[PDB]
């Protein structure tokens, strides 16, 4: 049904969405270093958020992430950074 | 959208069921117009500065309740005065304007516009200083309704008053915003001498702000509706 999905990804498209990313990640660098915290771990992190809560792995491995309470822990805390970062 | 089509940009403010957007877009499923990309968008830059003139000396012939678009020297036989101070003359565009740039030199060396009634001879009016450019000020001289003025400077001596006022305007411009140029400016968003906008992945010759520029947005290449 991947014909449901929208292969619409015009040039301009397709570019827009790249940088969109790149960035995302060179971002994640800063972060984990305006942080020191680990870089995978906080694109982990992202991820989960963005990745709705309907998704979330109810087995993180079997508690490896503490995916209820380890999590907003980082959230508010990047959340309570300056803009700027 | 097809290119060039685009209607309600300026209203991502709300959107209703059957919300007509584009000749041929049509919009039932409700909720709030979104802009999505970009491709052409012009720009105003204010634009100011101070002019001296040469009017009806030892009469009135206009009074402070006047602003942008009316009169100013009317049916006086003959102005055409003798000048004294040349350069190089350049006229300016206006909706009903021809402004002259005298760069004797490098330097601003002279100053002089004519609204809507002076007559602007271009290169003619340089050789010994005779107030060459033989413009002619007959009767109604009205000014240009897209620039406002004040603060007149009179001064009797002669003939003709050489005046000196404010003269404000703005004057709108465009730019197109190929697949990779982003903007970064957002809703008509005021814009300075030193504050990028728009870029893309060539650093040469991306969009770069200047003189109190503001925004407006008009060639997308789609719209989000949620």
């Amino acid at each position: 049904h991947e014909i449901g999905q929208v292969p619409l990804l015009t040039l301009e498209e397709e570019v827009e969405l790249a940088r969109k990313v790149e960035e995302g990640m060179e971002a994640i660098k800063k972060l984990s270093e305006i942080t020191g915290l680990d870089p995978d771990l906080i694109r982990e992190v992202v991820r989960a958020k963005i990745l709705g809560s309907a998704r979330v792995r109810h087995i993180p491995g079997l508690k490896e992430t503490l995916d209820p309470k380890t999590v907003e822990e980082i959230d508010q805390k990047l959340k309570s950074l300056p803009k700027e970062h | 959208l097809p290119p060039g089509v685009d209607a309600l940009v300026k209203d991502g403010e709300e959107v209703v069921k059957g919300q007509e957007l584009a000749p041929g877009v049509v919009s039932r499923l409700d909720g709030v117009a979104l802009y999505r990309f970009p491709r052409r968008v012009r720009v105003e830059y204010v634009k100011k500065e101070r002019a001296g003139l040469r009017l009806p000396l030892a009469a009135w012939v206009e009074k402070e309740a006047y602003k942008p678009g009316e009169i100013l020297a009317e049916l006086p036989e003959p102005y055409l005065f003798r000048a004294e101070e040349e350069g190089v003359v350049e006229l300016k565009e206006l909706e009903e304007g021809a402004f002259l740039v005298l760069r004797r030199e490098d330097e601003p060396v002279a100053t002089y516009f004519l609204p809507v009634g002076m007559t602007p001879l271009v290169v003619h009016g340089e050789i010994v200083e005779k107030g060459q450019p033989l413009a002619e000020a007959k009767g109604l001289l009205r000014m240009p309704r897209q620039v406002r003025a004040a603060q007149v400077e009179a001064e009797e001596e002669g003939e003709t008053v050489y005046l000196t006022l404010f003269l404000e305007w703005t004057e709108p411009k465009d730019y197109r915003v190929q697949p990779h140029m982003n903007v970064v400016v957002p809703e008509g968003a005021r814009v300075e001498a030193g504050d990028k906008i728009v870029a893309a992945i060539d650093p040469e010759e991306e969009v770069i702000a200047e003189a109190e520029g503001v925004v407006h947005l008009h060639e997308p290449a789609s719209i989000l509706v949620v």
